[PDB]
């Protein structure tokens, strides 16, 4: 009300109202999933149009050949934090010739988002942002939100509609985490989670967008003909 | 751009079928005064890795801060540091060759030679070289200064190839590096007869053996040598 | 250093102080640029609230750029000042890297710049001036005439007016100027840029001053008398 | 290297050798030393081949960018300044180009020398590089304004031969280059081993060598 | 006063067949008189079907292949994954080299792989940038001592056909992969002999459409 | 943050106008009255000190008229404060001018140069305007005699004859009807203060509320005197003229 | 660049500049122009080291043509050279300095008197009625000290020019390729095309 | 006042979308792509008679093989287009080689969020962004000040845009000939502007791969309308 003008202002119940309101831009954003087993870790991710003679906007981005992202919210800001990610993966690997651990990619994010909710003149970052790895611990999800809360996952979605594919995760939560040494059923379980979020629209060949990392699997999105297999 | 003030000398090492060997004295020279005599030049990081250094000792004595800097910081955050997320001998030696090419780049270089021996997380043997020009390169045996005219020669004979690795236990390959040390104490005007040894083994871990002394010397022949041509008596 | 944002979109799409820059142009002075066949003529408006003034040291509205270009505004005089310096600059910058003179494209290009880069940057308001840019590329014949307003926009114009009643003296050039056939001499540019003025000036002496600008360099400033000859023969050819 | 340009009634015509050298070792048999910066706009290349690649390149980004801006193609005049206020900046830092801008503009045909100090002169005939003195004997006592298309690449040819002949770091072979109203057009390469039995017979010239 | 360069010897060569390339190094690393190390490798994939050798000074050589491999990197990042073609990367790298124009990588680059018509390519550089495209390139310690019998053998220099007497040169008939492979075997084999900084061993990457692949062979140890 | 306390002083009002430069002549307008005319053999500059105390030490007090260079002077009409920190920057520029070209400076580019000044304050920097309005006299050999102003907008214009600060609708009106082309210097000093003494707030027009300057070619041959007029020099000027 | 002169005569002032550039062990061309126009009535003449020598002169020329346009007014001969001077006394102290010596020559039309000017690259400035930079004056100033007088007509001046000419080619060792003469006077500069 | 950088309570960015507002307010631009090439259009909407309208630039080169249309505030366009001709011939400098179209979209993108309290506000001007390359073909992108794009068939950007948009959801197909679309710019233009479609008042433009990027002279033009008004009354 009073308190919501810029970033640097608690609210007498001890509130930030413009880290709030980035949050809300996610909400406003469309849905994503992300889930894991012990051997893989997998990115499922519905892309949003403008109209008809549109593209379908990308929602996932590759950070290394081990470690990857979804977004909601801001695009532009999923860019700018998703770079990052790119040049503290690549920092690990030219100096300590080591692949960085998907837990340190969390907490490098926390502490970037955090310092934008500090200080005057800045924003928060619109936008959340779901991150798949696998590094010398397995396979990884993290889930990101621009308040710097990051959370380690077996599974998770976020967006408009998110609450119907967390809860069918929530349900499947036993059957999932098995499923090793079989990247296809995992991604079944993905696009059986995402469903659970749609209304009135139904998965296409240029509406869905899938990624996977694992054991002897490089990080790879696919599109377009490549996702048919799972409609 | 300095000049190395308090030195150390030669430092050896060698690749056994297990794992890897590596030793250094414990002198500290000042020019050719044998000022120092009981520094540490062999630095463990964890219990898989040794690095060890010659050249200038202000500068060794950094590297070693460094070092320590870093175990202290991959411990942050990090709840499988003392497991999968421990440092590792490739890590710690990439670190610090880039910090060696840094340095020279900057025209202010660290005057040293190091040598980082360890062993992997998969067992396999690590031995790798770096100095202050940031040159970098591996072999089956390596060594610094005066090591690497005449240690080498001497280790070479145990492994001269990557193949030779396997069939080396590790009885020989420290016969071998405390023959060459022994070589060196005989030849090095700038060596002590103190030294350190460590070995790092895949299944045993780390041994880190300290005051070792070069012993079985040959010198009675001196006595018949009289002049220096001519001379009988 | 101050960083404030001045310039800023408002709900309905406006940036009021660009806007606002404008209203200070219509407050400003009524300046008016025709081009002949031949020619670019360049009229300018005195407000004869001032008097006792010393013509002689007076700022003239007309500035030249280089040996080939002119500029004339409406608004803030003070404004208008630093325009014509970063311009004069800019003109022998030009000349220096690239040895040729600006083409009068180019100048106003450059100035048009400089006032949109004043609408977005921090700490600073907008130009409260429009600029009138005129005269003949190197070894060319035909004329230009260019305008410039605080938003940054140009565009070329067969005859123009800004500042105070603009809007009149644009009414009489849409009627009066022919672009099939222009003013073939100097005599007709400059008696239609007296003419157009005349509409609003109020006293044809001393208030009206005229830039001739020719091809090659050749750029002269009207005197008194030499106007008031302009004058005397429009308004008796109205007396019927 | 040895490198000639010269204006004349039908355009300008540039002449390189290809030879690349390392101190007594030929490093290079056939480099390039001519840059097409644009259709009607050509590089010579002499010194650092380092430093001649690297601005001259960087000098056909501006150029191109000049065109963007004004819709127009650059002068040769302008394309010679901008090159040598390069030179101008990293003046005394150690660099080594000497350089012909060749070309035709609305003034006609074009041709500017450059060099490293900075300096740009206009002119009808300039001749670069550690043969230039033996190219120069040549096109002094050859050259005309009413030169053929046919004389005239054939004298820049004879030229570069002289200085390949004489002169220990150069030779190779010849690239030549015919500017024109239309454009630039590239008139082959000649291998100078080839070209000098050639000429040496059908001009009876070089009568002290053996063959 | 310190210096901040070294020579770590070697020697390295590049040929260009008709849709074939071949990059090859010896695996000898060294300081003055002493051997460093038998086999350290010099010759790198680098993605996209490019392998790079910069020899030299091996600091400033590993820096600017680890350069180079980042640059493809983010070439795939930044342009959604398009493949970096072999002229792409030899301009790259000539601004990666001019960038130290006042504190030069001290090495000799050579690139190998396939154009965009599929047709076999060599790329070669000096310490400071230029760069030019060609089909056959030795560099390093013993590249005096080779590029002559390339001239000779790959482009059949000096070479005429019998009864004409230099009046018919030697047709420029293309190369087998398996006949390059004998003119670079037999050009370590020779440089190995007459320089004391070239042996241990030999390594050969050989480019095609279907990918890359290594060759090993021993060289004379002394 | 900090913006929260911003007053925002180089913004425009809806009707295109500078608050900040228009609140500062507001200023002005109460400030004791300067006066500048021009003459064919000379320039006067008259200036009234405000209400004065009989315990001011006035021989040695200096707030209207001040000194630039040995041709130029200006009189002052605002706040002496922000008044001297521009002339100092103008005693400075004419200095350094002289030391590039080896000549005095031309009165307009030393005009030109501080309405420069007064106006980046109108258009960046966040801070107030300069509360300060000069007539500059002066002289060179390029347009001889010159009076000029300059207001807080950094906005110049010359003048034969022109008043600033308080009253300046009625000291213009009755400069505009006296004045003539061919006038002296002498005559022009009587304009000045008759002028004064007709639109002065005071009952009574006298030496100790008067600052007075004259800048003549009445110097030994080709050349300019500055006269910066003495407490008892402008008394005898009074009853000269007939007002006291 | 090798040799450049200057003489002031009763209404005017000439300067004559050689048209020699080498690079190297060659003669690059013969018929350069050392000299660039300040203003309609002032000319600069200049000699030095390669590059810096038009650099410098065209950045003098721009910041006097800048005045010129903000001002519409020619400065005086004086105040250029002057504004020259402090350019120069400005630069010998830079990290590296411009390496440039000017006559300039001009026509004051306020006082109706030619000047010439003789600064050298430290910013050292002199009025003189005749000049010359680096070799020239050694063997030149004998003739001139001889010869000149304040009254000379231009043709006067352009004869005893002659002599210096002959003088230089005579014994001088190197060959500058003749010169380009330039005059100075009320009605503005003119090149004499024959010399 | 308020911060410039401020989320309103439904998670937007107060400048951005008014910013968006004033891009409404600008004359209208239409793009269609299609296999044989992509077709860019303006209205120029000349304020006056007197107005050279031939100085309208609202169509723009950034390379040989990349053009650009704008709306809005046009002069905020001018250092968006620097910078897209010095990305577009900077990558060719580094890498010898045209650069991509949705590379060079996203260069010009990124300058768009570089704003707060870098430049003090948002640009107020949409541009549409035509090109080829090798990899993707013909191409049509819509840059806004958010620092998004969208890839399109077709797209109306402009103050008759959700007109336009509509009539270019019935209108476009995936095979439209290079001449079908540009008297489809050319139909949709007249139907939304304010005063009646000439040569002189509305411009064409069009990539192709073999001709690379060309606006349209205004006799070409005038031949393009007339050949549209006849057959229009065909039937
Ligand atoms: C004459 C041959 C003079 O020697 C030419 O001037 C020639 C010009 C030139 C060559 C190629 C491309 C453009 C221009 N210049 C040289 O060959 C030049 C001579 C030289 C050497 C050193 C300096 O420093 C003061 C200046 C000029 N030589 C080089 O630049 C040398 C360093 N180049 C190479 O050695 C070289 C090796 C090589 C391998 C592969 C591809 C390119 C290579 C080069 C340029
Ligand atoms: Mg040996
Ligand atoms: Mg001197």
């Amino acid at each position: 009300n009073n308190y919501d003008g810029d970033t640097v202002t608690f609210s007498p119940t001890g509130r930030l109202f413009q880290v709030e309101y980035a949050l809300e831009a996610i909400k406003q954003g469309s849905v994503t999933v992300g889930l894991r087993s012990n051997t893989h870790a997998v990115l499922v991710a519905l892309k949003r149009n403008a109209d008809e003679l549109s593209s379908y906007q990308k929602k996932i981005i590759k950070c290394d050949e081990h470690m990857g992202l979804s977004l909601a919210g801001l695009a532009p800001d999923a860019r700018v934090l998703s770079n990052y990610l790119r040049q503290q993966c690549n920092y690990s690997s030219l100096v300590f010739n080591r692949k960085l651990a998907v837990e340190r990619a969390g907490h490098l994010l926390c502490d970037k988002a955090q310092k934008n909710t500090q200080s005057y003149g800045g924003r928060p970052y619109g936008v959340g942002l779901l991150i798949i790895g696998y590094d010398k611990s397995g396979a990884h999800l993290l889930e990101f939100q621009p308040s710097g809360n990051v959370t380690e996952l077996y599974g998770t979605a976020i967006g408009a509609r998110s609450q119907g594919a967390k809860t069918y995760l929530e349900r499947t939560l036993d059957t999932f985490i098995k499923i090793d040494g079989n990247p296809d059923e995992l991604i079944k379980a993905g696009v059986e989670a995402i469903s659970q979020s749609l209304r009135d629209e139904s998965l296409t060949v240029d509406n869905l967008s899938i990624a996977i990392v694992g054991k002897d699997t490089p990080f790879t999105i696919y599109d377009g003909e490549a996702v048919a297999k799972y409609i | 751009t300095q000049q190395p003030i308090v030195t150390g000398t030669s430092v050896i090492s060698m690749k056994y079928d297990n794992g890897v060997i590596i030793a250094a004295d414990n002198l500290g020279s000042y020019g050719s005064l044998l000022r120092f005599n009981g520094v540490e030049r062999l630095i463990p990081v964890g219990d898989n890795t040794v690095v060890g250094i010659s050249g200038d000792i202000s500068d060794m004595q950094h590297i070693e801060r460094l070092l320590k800097d870093l175990v202290t910081e991959n411990a942050y955050d990090n709840p499988l540091a003392d497991a999968e997320e421990a440092l590792e001998p490739s890590y710690i030696f990439e670190y610090l060759a880039t910090v060696m090419y840094q340095r020279r780049s900057k025209m202010n270089p660290l005057w040293n030679a190091i040598i980082v021996a360890g062993v992997q997380s998969n067992g396999d043997q690590f031995l790798r070289y770096v100095n202050l020009l940031g040159v970098t390169y591996s072999s089956p045996t390596l060594a610094t200064g005066f090591g690497a005219h005449m240690a080498n020669p001497l280790l070479r004979k145990v492994v001269d190839r990557e193949s030779d690795i396997p069939k080396t236990t590790v009885q020989v390959a420290e016969e071998a590096i405390v023959n060459a040390m022994r070589v060196l104490y005989y030849r090095d005007a700038r060596s002590s007869r103190n030294f350190s040894l460590a070995i790092i083994d895949k299944n045993t871990g780390l041994t880190f053996k300290k005051n070792l002394q070069v012993e079985n010397m040959k010198w009675d022949f001196a006595k018949d040598i009289k002049g220096y041509g001519t001379q009988k008596i | 250093g101050y960083d404030r944002a001045l310039s800023i979109f408002s709900p309905d799409g406006h940036i009021f102080q660009v806007e606002y820059a404008l209203e200070a142009v219509k407050r400003g002075t009524c300046a008016v640029g025709v081009k002949g066949k031949n020619c670019v003529v360049l009229g300018c408006e005195r407000r004869s609230t001032l008097k006792l003034q010393d013509t002689r040291i007076t700022p003239s509205k007309v500035s030249k750029i280089d040996s080939h270009v002119v500029l004339s505004f409406s608004g803030l005089n003070a404004d208008s000042r630093i325009l014509i310096e970063k311009a004069r600059v800019e003109a022998q910058s030009h000349r220096l890297t690239l040895e040729d003179p600006v083409t009068v494209e180019y100048l106003t290009r450059y100035v048009a710049g400089v006032q949109q880069r004043y609408t977005q940057s921090g700490g600073v308001r907008p130009f409260g001036v429009s600029t009138l840019i005129a005269g003949f590329d190197p070894r060319d014949d035909e004329p230009k005439l260019y305008q410039t307003e605080p938003s940054g926009i140009y565009s070329s114009w067969s005859a123009q007016t800004i500042g105070r009643n603009s809007k009149t003296v644009r009414e009489f050039l849409e009627k009066n100027y022919d672009r099939k056939e222009p003013p073939a001499t100097v005599e007709e540019c400059v008696k239609l840029t007296v003419r157009s003025l005349l509409e609003v000036v109020q006293t044809g002496a001393k208030n009206i001053e005229i830039t001739v600008v020719k091809p090659d360099s050749d750029i002269v400033a009207l005197s008194s008398e030499e106007i008031n000859q302009y004058v005397t023969q429009i308004e008796q050819e109205k007396q019927e | 290297t040895t490198t000639l340009a010269f204006k004349f009634q039908h355009g300008v015509i540039a002449a390189v050798d290809s030879r690349a050298s390392a101190g007594s070792y030929i490093s290079a048999l056939r480099m390039n030393k001519v840059i097409e910066i644009n259709p009607y706009l050509l590089g010579t290349m002499s010194g650092c081949a380092a430093d001649c690649q690297y601005w001259e390149r960087l000098l056909a980004k501006e150029c191109r960018l000049y065109y963007l801006r004004n819709g127009e193609r650059i002068s040769v005049s302008a394309a010679s300044k901008l090159l040598s206020n390069m030179m101008c900046q990293y003046r005394g830092m150690g660099l080594s180009m000497g350089s012909m801008i060749c070309g035709w503009d609305k003034k006609g045909p074009g041709l500017y020398y450059v060099d490293e100090h900075g300096t740009r002169l206009s002119g009808n005939m300039f001749s670069t590089g550690s043969g230039n003195t033996y190219a120069y004997g040549v096109l002094d006592s050859n050259y005309k304004w009413d030169l053929s298309v046919e004389d005239a690449l054939y004298l820049g040819k004879r030229s570069i031969l002289a200085a390949a002949h004489r002169d220990a770091y150069s030779g190779g072979s010849v690239n030549l280059y015919h500017v024109t109203e239309d454009g630039w057009i590239y008139h082959g390469n000649h291998d100078v081993g080839e070209l000098f039995w050639k000429v040496k017979e059908e001009e009876g010239s070089f009568n002290n060598v053996i063959g | 006063q310190f210096n901040p360069y070294g020579d770590n010897g070697g020697t390295i060569l590049g040929i260009a067949g008709e849709d074939f390339a071949v990059l090859a190094g010896d695996t000898r690393n060294i300081t003055d008189y002493s051997i460093n190390s038998r086999y350290e490798p010099k010759v790198f994939d680098c993605g996209d079907n490019i392998v790079m050798s910069a020899n030299g000074f091996a600091a400033d050589g590993d820096a600017l292949v680890k350069r180079f491999k980042n640059s493809v990197k983010w070439y795939h990042f930044d342009h959604n994954d398009k493949k970096l073609s072999i002229n792409s990367a030899a301009r790259n790298i000539q601004h990666l080299l001019y960038s130290r124009r006042f504190f030069p990588y001290y090495v000799y680059n050579i690139i190998a792989g396939l154009d965009e018509d599929g047709k076999g390519a060599v790329y070669s550089f000096d310490p400071v940038g230029s760069y030019q495209r060609e089909q056959c390139r030795a560099g390093g310690a013993a590249a005096s001592l080779i590029m002559p019998f390339l001239d000779n053998q790959v482009n059949f220099k000096n070479q005429y056909e019998p009864g004409t007497n230099g009046k018919v040169k030697k047709p420029l008939k293309y190369l087998s992969v398996e006949e390059v492979i004998k003119l670079v075997r037999d050009s370590f084999t020779s440089a190995t002999e007459r320089h004391i900084q070239v042996g241990d061993g030999l390594e050969i990457l050989i480019v095609t459409k279907d990918g890359v692949r290594k060759e090993f062979y021993e060289l004379k140890r002394d | 943050g900090s913006r929260r306390y911003d007053s925002r002083t180089t913004i425009f009002s809806p009707e295109g106008r500078l608050y900040q430069v228009e609140y500062a002549l507001e200023s002005i307008s109460h400030a004791g009255t300067a006066i500048g005319i021009m003459a064919s053999d000379g320039i006067v500059l008259a200036a009234e000190r405000k209400v004065t105390s009989t315990l001011l030490e006035q021989d040695t007090s200096t707030e209207k008229l001040y000194k630039l260079n040995d041709k130029i002077a200006v009189a002052v009409a605002g706040l002496t404060a922000d008044a001297e920190i521009l002339i100092n920057t103008a005693r400075i520029h004419a200095q350094n001018y002289l030391k590039t070209y080896n000549e005095d400076i031309p009165v307009e580019i030393l005009v030109r140069r501080l309405s420069d000044i007064k106006q980046g304050y109108t258009q960046h920097g966040g801070l107030r305007p300069f509360g300060v309005s000069f007539i500059y006299a002066g002289y060179d050999d390029r347009y001889g005699y010159q009076l000029y102003t300059s207001n807080p907008s950094g906005n110049y214009t010359g003048w034969k004859a022109i008043s600033v600060g308080a009253n300046t609708s009625a000291a213009q009106t009755l400069l505009q009807m006296d004045y003539k082309d061919d006038m002296k210097v002498d005559d022009a000093i009587e304009l000045a203060l008759k002028t004064l003494s007709k639109t002065t707030d005071s009952s009574a027009l006298t030496y100790d509320r008067l600052e007075f300057a004259t800048i003549r070619k009445g110097a030994n041959d080709g050349e300019v005197y500055q006269k910066i007029f003495k407490p008892q020099e402008i008394k005898d000027i009074l009853v000269k003229t007939g007002i006291t | 660049m090798d040799i450049i002169l200057g003489i002031r005569v009763q209404d005017s002032v000439i300067l004559a500049s050689s048209k020699a550039v080498t690079r190297g062990i060659s003669v690059l061309k013969d018929s350069d122009d050392k000299t660039r126009q300040l203003s309609p009535h002032t000319l600069m003449s200049f000699a030095g080291e390669a590059g810096d020598t038009v650099q410098f002169a065209e950045y003098i020329q721009a910041n006097i043509q800048l005045y010129s346009i903000r001002e519409d007014y020619e400065l005086s001969p004086q105040a250029v050279s002057s504004f020259v001077r402090q350019e120069l006394a400005k630069s010998i102290r830079s990290r590296r300095p411009y390496q440039v010596n000017v006559l300039i020559g001009g026509y004051d039309k306020k006082k109706n008197k030619p000047e010439l000017y003789q600064i050298d690259y430290l910013g050292t400035k002199v009025e003189l009625p005749y000049g010359a930079h680096g070799y020239s004056g050694f063997y030149t100033f004998s003739l001139l000290d001889h010869h000149y007088r304040p009254d000379m007509t231009t043709e006067e001046g352009l004869d005893l020019l002659k002599l210096c000419v002959q003088e230089l080619e005579k014994r001088m060792p190197m060959d500058f390729k003749g010169v380009i003469v330039k005059i100075v006077d009320k009605d503005g500069i003119r090149q004499v095309d024959d010399f | 006042d308020r911060g410039v950088s401020t989320f309103s309570p439904e998670g937007r960015l107060f400048q951005v979308e008014y910013s968006l507002e004033a891009i409404k307010l600008g004359s209208t631009a239409i793009g269609i792509a299609t296999k044989e090439g992509v077709v860019l259009g303006v209205e120029k909407r000349a304020t006056s008679p007197l107005l050279e309208s031939d100085s309208i630039e609202k169509i723009v080169e950034i390379d040989r093989h990349i053009g650009c249309a704008m709306s809005g505030l046009t002069a905020d366009a001018r250092s968006m287009i620097e910078h897209a001709r010095t990305a577009a011939v900077t990558h060719n400098l580094y890498y010898d080689e045209d650069i991509n179209v949705e590379s060079l979209t996203q260069s010009v993108c990124d300058l768009a969020l570089r704003f707060g309290e870098l430049m003090s506000r948002p640009f107020g001007v949409a541009l549409l962004i035509a090109g080829h390359d090798a990899d993707d073909g013909y191409q049509l992108f819509h840059a806004e000040p958010s620092g998004t794009f969208y890839r399109y068939n077709a797209k109306a950007i402009g103050s008759g845009s959700e007109g336009a948009q509509a009539e270019l959801l019935n209108e476009w197909h995936s095979s439209l000939t290079l001449k079908e679309a540009e008297l489809l710019v050319l139909k949709i233009l007249k139907q939304v502007m304010e005063e009646k479609l000439d040569e002189n008042n509305a411009q064409l433009s069009c990539i192709t791969k073999q001709d690379g990027f060309k606006i349209y002279d205004n006799e070409k033009t005038a031949e393009l309308i007339k050949e549209l008004k006849e057959k229009e009354a065909a039937e």
